[PDB]
């Protein structure tokens, strides 16, 4: 699930 | 420079036919690509790229899957490994992982995915062409928010600004999974992403059908009060390109009411987006012109007028709105009450005026028209000066017809004639229209070959020719053979017309 919220701060 | 014999050795291990060896070298890699250093000579090695590429794809261990996965998805964060990646058929492995049933490999192709799409050039048109558009579309019935915000995100850039992408969604039945996200989820970026790729989907004509069918009006208008500002606009901005196409969709009265609450909205691109949308859905449709009149839509709508000003993108949806709640329906006659009572009658005479332009003007004399029919809005709407300006502009708009900003000059005839016609039943109002010295303007509209003109223009002369004196004037016009002529017409409103005028004319 981490993959996912990390990525979401990266972009937005 | 330890990578001077550790990433081509480690290369081989990766190729080596012994899965161990393999997983092994996953594992390795996968901790090397953590690293500044480290992953900074993964991305300078096309061969370890390659191999970490051709692993993930053809592997069927789960731990090597996922190492290769998150080495590549490790990649992604950098310009150069963005392009190793590209450059190595990583986007058609990544497109084949989405099938993936470990929920970590699809979590690292989808961002890796989405990463490319959103930094690397070329991306978009390979990931198209591996057959991705499909892929995300199937992947839309995934229950992971936060995957489908990424996913639907992916199909914006994918879809925007090209045809071929679009096409393939609405084949593929993506307007129905993307109504669905709308209907179902509250997590605020997901409904963001989504309502953004609808908003693309629904610029194109033959595209609205699709989402209006499966229930996507009704799913934006869900969200209109919603406290995110960006997603209450794309569902605004999205619901009026589909209102085009849904002005006939049934199930519309819950959303109205919404859309008339939006009007009184402090911000005014809210405002203009209600009053378009309003504009469209009431446009020959008994039941929302009803709605509308119900829930206060006619304070709202003159409301809005006033508030607009001289902002035309406001005031032109607005009066549009109201010109179609005043005609064709039974709530018509209280409507044409309303604008009245509600003090519409000074702003609506106010934008026949300059500076508007020909748009805004068109909708008001049509509106004015429906409103001259009911008998209490007589005498108003000539105290607020509307005769003078309807004459004033039926001159100007004669001279060019004896397309202005997309207008015919030939609709403002015929719009401003028949205002004044039914006008004329009024006495006063009669009194004044003489008095501008309109007879011999109206029997040069007997010759025009437009029928609908030529109605007008005798209804006019008919209501006039009631005064013994008017129809002095009309005949010493010269009327009568334009009139006699007019007599023969298929046209029945017409020949009734004629017949009128000449019969008063001789007593
Ligand atoms: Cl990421
Ligand atoms: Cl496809
Ligand atoms: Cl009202």
């Amino acid at each position: 699930e981490s993959i996912l919220d990390e990525h979401l701060q990266r972009v937005w | 420079e330890l990578a001077t014999r550790a990433i081509p050795e480690l290369t081989k291990l990766l190729n080596d036919e012994d899965q161990v060896v393999v997983n092994k070298a996953a594992v390795m890699v996968h901790q090397l690509s953590k690293k500044e250093a480290s992953r900074h000579a993964i991305m300078r090695s096309p061969q370890m790229v390659s191999a970490i590429v051709r692993t993930m794809q053809n592997t069927n261990d789960v731990e090597t899957a996922r190492c290769t996965a998150g080495t590549l998805h490790n990649l992604s964060h950098h310009r150069e490994g963005l392009l190793a990646i590209f450059k190595s058929g990583g986007i058609p492995a990544l497109v084949k992982m989405l099938g993936s049933p470990v929920d970590s490999v699809l979590f690292y192709a989808i961002t890796t995915l989405h990463n490319l799409l959103l930094h690397q050039e070329g991306a978009k048109m390979a990931v198209r062409l591996a057959g991705g558009l499909q892929k995300m579309v199937a992947l839309l019935n995934k229950t992971n928010v936060k995957f489908l915000a990424i996913t639907t995100d992916c199909l914006q850039i994918l879809a925007y600004g090209n045809q071929e992408s679009k096409l393939i969604i609405l084949a593929s039945g993506g307007p129905q999974a993307l109504v669905n996200i709308m209907r179902t989820y509250t997590y605020e970026k997901l409904l963001w992403t989504t309502s953004r790729v609808l908003k693309v989907l629904s610029v194109c004509s033959s595209n609205k059908p699709a989402i209006v069918e499966a229930g996507g009006m009704q799913a934006l208008g869900l969200h209109l009060t919603d406290p995110s500002q960006r997603l209450v606009q794309n569902c605004l901005w999205t619901l009026r390109n589909l209102s085009d196409a849904a002005t006939k969709q049934e199930g519309m009265e819950g959303l109205l009411g919404t859309l008339v609450q939006l009007l009184g909205s402090d911000d005014i691109n809210v405002v203009t987006c209600a009053a378009g949308i309003l504009s469209n859905l009431t446009c020959n449709n008994y039941k929302n012109k009803m709605m509308v009149c119900q829930v206060g839509g006619i304070e709202a709508l003159v409301r809005t007028v006033l508030r607009a000003g001289d902002r035309e993108d406001i005031t032109e949806p607005a009066i549009c709105a109201l010109r179609h709640l005043t005609s064709r329906h039974q709530e018509a006659e209280m409507a044409q009450n309303a604008v009245r009572l509600h003090y519409g009658l000074p702003v609506v005479v106010k934008l026949l005026h300059p500076p508007s332009h020909w748009p805004l003007i068109k909708a008001t004399v049509g509106l004015i028209r429906n409103l001259a029919l009911c008998p209490a809005n007589h005498a108003p709407l000539r105290e607020q000066g509307a005769i003078p300006r309807l004459v004033q502009l039926l001159v100007r708009a004669h001279q060019d017809t004896q397309f202005v900003e997309g207008v015919r000059m030939e609709e403002i005839v015929e719009g401003c004639t028949g205002a004044l016609h039914i006008l004329a039943r009024d006495v006063h109002n009669r009194i004044v229209i003489r008095g501008l010295n309109t007879i011999p303007l109206f029997v040069q509209l007997l010759y025009s070959p437009i029928e609908n003109i030529q109605r007008v223009a005798a209804g006019v002369l008919c209501e006039l020719a009631q005064d013994k004196e008017a129809a002095e004037a009309i005949e010493a016009e010269g009327a009568t053979a334009p009139l006699t002529e007019l007599l023969h017409s298929r046209n029945e409103g017409v020949a009734t017309y004629a017949a009128a005028v000449l019969f008063r004319m001789s007593e």
